[PDB]
RNA sequence: GAGUUGAAAAUAAGCAGAGAUCCGGAGAUUCCCGAAUAGGUCAACCUUUCGAACUUCUGCUGAAUCCAUGGGCAGGCAAGAGACAACCUGGCGAACUGAAACAUCUUAGUAGCCAGAGGAAAAGAAAGCAAAAGCGAUUCCCGUAGUAGCGGCGAGCGAAAUGGGAGCAGCCUAAACCGUGAAAACGGGGUUGUGGGAGAGCAAUACAAGCGUCGUGCUGCUAGGCGAAUCAGUGGAGUGCGGAACCCUAGAUGGUGAAAGUCCAGUAGCCGAAAGCAUCACUAGCUUAUGCUCUGACCCGAGUAGCAUGGGGCACGUGGAAUCCCGUGUGAAUCAGCAAGGACCACCUUGCAAGGCUAAAUACUCCUGGGUGACCGAUAGCGAAGUAGUACCGUGAGGGA
RNA sequence: AGUAACGCAAACAUUGGUGAGAAUCCAAUGCCCCGAAAACCUAAGGGUUCCUCCGCAAGGUUCGUCCACGGAGGGUGAGUCAGGGCCUAAGAUCAGGCCGAAAGGCGUAGUCGAUGGACAACAGGUGAAUAUUCCUGUACUACCCCUUGUUGGUCCCGAGG
RNA sequence: GUAGAGAAAAUGCCUCGAGCCAAUGUUCGAGUACCAGGCGCUACGGCGCUGAAGUAACCGAUGCCAUACUCCCAGGAAAAGCUCGAACGACCUUCAACAAAAGGGUACCUGUACCCGAAACCGACACAGGUAGGUAGGUAGAGAAUACCUAGGGGCGCGA
């Protein structure tokens, strides 16, 4: 059997995007975009929940904790997909 | 103002049982604005107070805008207590108490205890 | 513990008295000594920690009824 | 507004509808973050309806007759394999 | 039965006279830590073969060792762990103090510490008190009584019996004997005291009472419902005052601009439960079971009682020191007996230890639901009427507004 | 009592700017100080003090337009760096085992336990707050797939290191 | 290579190998980078285009070789990773397992700000005190003392 490290309610593993101006800097400059996830999350569970719900090959998943408690995730997509054409569809 | 906040048994506020519904014609019994009829507008169950139309006059001053313009003076009603009002039928002009008649169907309706008509309004 | 499993003999809280009636505590306890007694239902020695009164039972009454009186044999 | 249809639907379409309403709830989180015009009441009855769905599913766990910890092992034995899928509203 | 999405306003959208919000009964979820329990852990995390780990129970396989034991594997809604203010029981157990010092003694078997357990616990059904008269398990209260005593006869400690009340309830088991098995057990019998039981024989049948998933019964509780009777004048406001009326099976209370029988919520009274719990009363049913005569043989709880010692505790400090329980060592008798009646002996009286279980009266408050208060009113009353065991201090125990 | 003091005797001065208000905030020019630091980075600790804007009620031993202060928002990106997914020392906990009024004491296997042993990334740029972490270049680890052979392989055990 | 119960190892015997070891070094990485300068506007805070030489020698490290040698007694951790290997023991077996050769794919949690010879840590203070470790420029000097300075950072939060 292929167990994950922790079973963590995968339709709630992502919470909200970040709409700061530096996030748009990461879109136009990095082909990346910014999500807010819960602390109980992975570079294997978030990375699977982007290539399925969105339909995009994700390059890397750079995560960090934020001292108010919640977790911040810079997800960088592949070169084949612009983050600007996939972020205006959501509302960025 | 902690001396006047709502009491909360099991996180929900204790709501009072009263005798005035919306759309009723109340009379002010004693306090202040004595002896004038009126509809009620908005209801406040925790204070047991009721705001009624076009009688209680509280001329309040409001800073209107954020640009500092026109600063309007708005004349707004306040809360008179629910024990200071009675109900009124427009056929017999007399302020009367309440009563709960159980009619032929299952429903139980209000009743002016001195006259013979029903306070209770249908679905419209 | 300083108890015998067969007969429930424990220590005795019993003061000692000098000539001028001074009393210390002197916890007084039984001679429950190490032995290794033969067992007829297995024809073999068991290693036990027996008080001497319990020794007089297992030689007088036999080890079977004493060990079933305590409840334990293995 | 009575939800009479939930005790009519079988367990597979029940569970698939749970996953669809959770996905629509995540779309309501994206539309709430996007500041597009949204209904917060739908954000209420979405999760509030998934509560109804899991009460009916858990009653169906009850009338077979199994333990609470067997429902823990069965439920967590199911939650480990949920491939994410977007809702059919496109 | 009419508005709601807590405090807590505002804003955006809802939910609702095919009955929302809310209340009550029974259920569901309950991330992570914490008995914490898959393993580790620096609690609320990490690693995961996603696991009730360990002990106990059941089942299989069954080491040194033949039977065993240990181990391993498995099952299991799976019994225990952990928490609990005070009371209760069991064990360790002081010292300051009092004696005008202090060691015997007291404080004190109190505090404290550990363990356990219930709404009560312990004890409890006479090997008992008593005195020639009598009582009939245990517990608690008043009393005897500050008496008899005990005590460097100092300081102090201090019963018990007779009497009066609360509450009452008594039952299972071993042995002698029959039957099955190598014992060990099992099934019948018997469990009592101015003695029974076993063995042998004769009679004789049903009155009364005890226990109880199960469901109809009753009241009570956890939501509630109806519920009597007035206006007007007065300096902000009237419930107060003055004038006119009424209710009362309701004049308890709280509020309402201001103090209320007639304004509201209510109250007196009458009602009301789908669901759960509790109270006693039914029920298929299990049970208790009887009387006489002969028979001193057989039995009536053994390393036990007693004794020599070392003690402890009974108010009794080793004293004439009995009763009760233990440490070492010795070590009985079965009813024609044994133990107690304050060393001990003789007679009489009383009871039958060395096997267990029991409700009530009883002690207390972390509390809960009612009713009160010659109790407080922000230096008071709980430490705490707001963030209260909070800010703050300490490494921590802890202190603390 | 409006008294001592205002926390080294490195030392500031002027011109402009901002404002209602400037010895103190900013900018420039000189002057002066540390320079095995009074420089830069990381271990510990602290916990948001870091950055933009706003404010000057309290704090700053003066003032203040400034602030490690108050309010709102943001910021900490790792296969390679440091720990864990590896290992053990001191030490701790110790299954069974011995002991002990209780609690627990001793002690073996085992398991934790870095201050050590093992293991793979450097240079330039970006940037109000991040850089061996983000971008670009060249690399290196640990597994899978793609081609040749092998029927045995993994772990425990024996040894070198 | 053998020999003994002897797979590896260890010990004993025999044989082949004159070289070996490691900092440093040349090239690629690596220049259509960086860089002095000039060229055009200032929100005058900087951006924009172009770009020369980029070598040699003397000193010389407390850094490497280097757990390299010499000397001494006071005699200098453990286990895993790694490498080699028979029997015994548990499991899986053929397109399964093992060992490589190029080429692609994949990349586990926590810490990452800021102060850290301190105004933010510890001394109740924005306290003349304390705090492990790393980098060690020039001149005069034996020197990490000292005196003055580059980089970088300040003028010590009352003044007259």
């Amino acid at each position: 059997l292929k167990y994950p490290r922790r079973i963590l309610d995968v339709y709630q593993i992502l919470q909200s995007p970040i709409i700061t101006e530096a996030a748009i800097k990461n879109i136009a400059d990095e082909n990346s975009l910014l999500f807010t996830v819960d602390v109980r999350a992975d570079k294997k569970m978030i990375r699977e929940a982007i290539s399925n719900f969105f339909g995009v090959k994700v390059r890397k998943v750079n995560t960090l904790i934020r001292p108010d408690g919640t977790k911040k995730a810079y997800i960088m997509l592949n070169k084949e997909y612009n983050a600007s054409e996939l972020a205006k569809k959501i509302g960025i | 103002r902690w001396e006047r906040k709502d009491c909360k048994p099991n996180s929900l506020p204790k709501l009072h049982k009263r005798h005035v519904k919306v759309g009723d014609t109340v009379k002010v019994i004693s306090g202040g604005e004595k002896g004038k009829i009126g509809e009620i507008s908005k209801i406040h169950k925790h204070n047991s107070t009721v705001i009624i139309k076009d009688l209680n006059f509280k001329t309040k001053h409001v800073k209107s805008k954020e640009e500092g313009e026109q600063g309007q003076i708005i004349k707004i009603e306040a809360a008179i207590h629910s024990s200071n009002v009675m109900l009124i039928l427009k056929e017999q002009e007399v302020a009367d108490r309440v009563g709960h008649k159980i009619l032929e169907d299952v429903r139980k309706v209000r009743y002016l205890i001195k006259t013979g008509e029903i306070v209770d309004t249908p679905d419209r | 513990r300083r108890i015998c499993p067969f007969t429930g003999k424990k220590s005795n809280k019993a003061n000692r008295v000098s000539h001028s009636n001074h009393k210390t505590k002197r916890l007084q306890f039984v001679n429950l000594q190490y032995k290794r007694v033969w067992w007829e239902a297995g024809k073999r020695f068991v290693k036990l920690r027996l008080s001497t009164k319990a020794l007089k039972t297992i030689e007088k009454n036999g080890l079977d009824a004493v060990a079933k009186k305590a409840g334990i044999d293995l | 507004d009575e939800l009479k249809e939930l005790r009519t639907k079988t367990n597979e379409q029940l569970n698939e509808e749970i996953l669809q309403l959770k996905g629509e709830l995540f779309m309501l989180r994206l539309q709430r973050s996007a500041r597009e015009n949204f209904k917060p009441s739908d954000f209420g009855r979405m999760r509030k309806r998934v509560a109804r769905m899991l009460t009916v599913k858990r009653e169906r766990e009850i009338e077979q007759g199994v333990g609470k910890r067997l429902s823990r092992k069965l439920d967590k034995a199911w939650k480990r394999s949920i491939v994410v899928r977007p809702p059919p509203s496109l």
